[PDB]
C-alpha cells in the first residue's frame, strides 16, 4: 500500500494496519501485502495472487529489481510490462525471447539483433537464426 | 591457386600465429582436417559453431563438445539452458542413425 | 491517498529524470495542483507535464526531464 508524506512504519498491530512519521502525519489502514504470499507464492509458482490483484508495477524508479530483474518467472513479466523498447529491455532481461521475437520484429535497433541471433541461437534454433542472421548480412556465416 | 599442403602445413603453423580466429579455420579445412578446425575451436570460444562442424562432418565430438557447451550453460543455468541428450532422448545420435560417419 | 504517487529518480544518462508516478486513484482528474520552474545547478529543471486532473482511479506518468549541463 503507499504512504502518504512521511510516514515511518513505527510497528505493527495487526491487520488494522498502524503507520507513523513520528507523532503525526499518521495512518489506520486496509492492508495489502505484497511480498509474503509472494516468495511463497512464487516459491510455489503462484501467480494468482498478483494477477488477482492486479498488481502491477516495476518501476517507480525501478521496481522490477527485486528479484524481477533477477527475475524469477517470465510469468511476472505477464504481470506488467510495456512498450516495445520497455518490452525489448525485458527481452534481455528474461532473456524474454518470446517478446524478444516480436521484439526483434520491432527491433531494428541492429546491434540489438546484432548480438541477438547468436544468442537465439544459443538459446536454440538455427532455423529462426539463419534468417536472423539473412537481414543482418551476415551472409558469409 | 596453384594450390599446397606443404605451404599449408608451415602456414598452418602460422595460421596459429595470426590472433583472428576465421582463417585457421579455412586452413584446417583446406587441409582436410577436422580435427585442426576443431582444436581451433577450443581456443576461441567458438562452442555452438563447433558443435556444428563436429556434428556434420562427424567426429562425434558432438558428443564430448556438447557436455563442454552444455556446460556452460549449464554454468548459466536454468534448465532449458543445460539442455541435455546424445545417444537418446533430446537427441537420438548414433539411434537416429544418418549423414557423418 | 487514492491518489498516490510514488515516485523515484533515474538519471538515465545525464539526464536525471523523474519519474513519477502519480496514480490518480482519485475519484476524478481531482483538481490539481502547482509546480513551478528553476534554475537549477549545472542542470535546470526543465519539464512538467502540463494538465492538472488527477483522473479517477487512473495512473499517470509524469516524467521531469531535468536540464543536466
Amino acid at each position: 500500500r503507499t504512504l502518504d508524506l512521511p510516514i515511518y512504519v513505527t510497528r505493527v498491530k495487526g491487520n488494522n494496519v498502524y503507520c507513523l512519521d513520528r507523532e503525526c502525519r499518521p495512518r489506520v489502514l486496509t492492508i495489502d501485502p505484497t511480498e509474503f504470499k509472494f516468495k511463497l507464492a512464487l516459491i510455489n509458482r503462484k501467480y494468482d495472487e498478483v494477477l488477482h490483484m492486479v498488481r502491477n508495477a516495476k518501476l517507480v524508479g525501478q521496481s522490477i529489481i527485486a528479484y524481477l530483474q533477477k527475475k524469477g518467472y517470465p510469468e511476472v513479466a505477464l504481470h506488467f510490462v510495456k512498450d516495445e523498447k520497455t518490452r525489448f529491455s525485458l527481452a534481455l532481461e528474461c532473456g524474454n525471447i518470446e517478446i524478444a521475437l516480436e521484439a526483434a520484429k520491432a527491433l531494428d535497433d541492429k546491434n540489438c539483433w546484432e548480438k541477438l541471433g547468436e544468442v537465439a541461437l544459443l538459446q536454440g534454433n538455427h532455423q529462426i537464426v539463419e534468417m536472423c542472421y539473412q537481414r543482418t548480412k551476415n551472409f558469409d556465416k | 591457386a596453384s594450390g599446397n599442403a606443404s605451404m599449408v602445413n608451415k602456414l598452418a603453423e602460422g595460421a596459429e600465429r595470426d590472433g583472428k580466429n576465421n582463417v585457421a579455420f579455412m586452413s584446417y579445412f583446406l587441409q582436410g582436417k577436422l580435427d585442426a578446425c576443431l582444436e581451433l575451436l577450443i581456443r576461441t570460444g567458438r562452442l555452438p559453431e563447433a558443435a556444428f562442424l563436429a556434428r556434420t562432418y562427424l567426429p562425434s565430438q558432438v558428443s564430448r563438445v556438447v557436455k563442454l557447451w552444455r556446460e556452460n550453460l549449464s554454468k548459466v543455468n536454468q534448465k532449458a539452458a543445460e539442455s541435455l541428450a546424445d545417444p537418446t532422448e533430446y537427441e537420438n545420435l548414433f539411434p537416429g542413425l544418418k549423414e557423418a560417419f | 491517498d487514492p491518489v498516490y504517487a510514488e515516485a523515484y529518480v533515474h538519471v538515465n544518462q545525464y539526464d536525471i529524470v523523474l519519474d513519477v508516478l502519480v496514480v490518480n486513484q482519485t475519484s476524478d482528474t481531482l483538481q490539481n495542483c502547482t509546480l513551478e520552474l528553476a534554475t537549477l545547478g549545472d542542470l535546470k529543471l526543465v519539464e512538467k507535464p502540463s494538465p492538472l486532473t488527477l483522473a479517477p482511479h487512473d495512473f499517470a506518468n509524469i516524467k521531469a526531464n531535468v536540464k543536466v549541463a
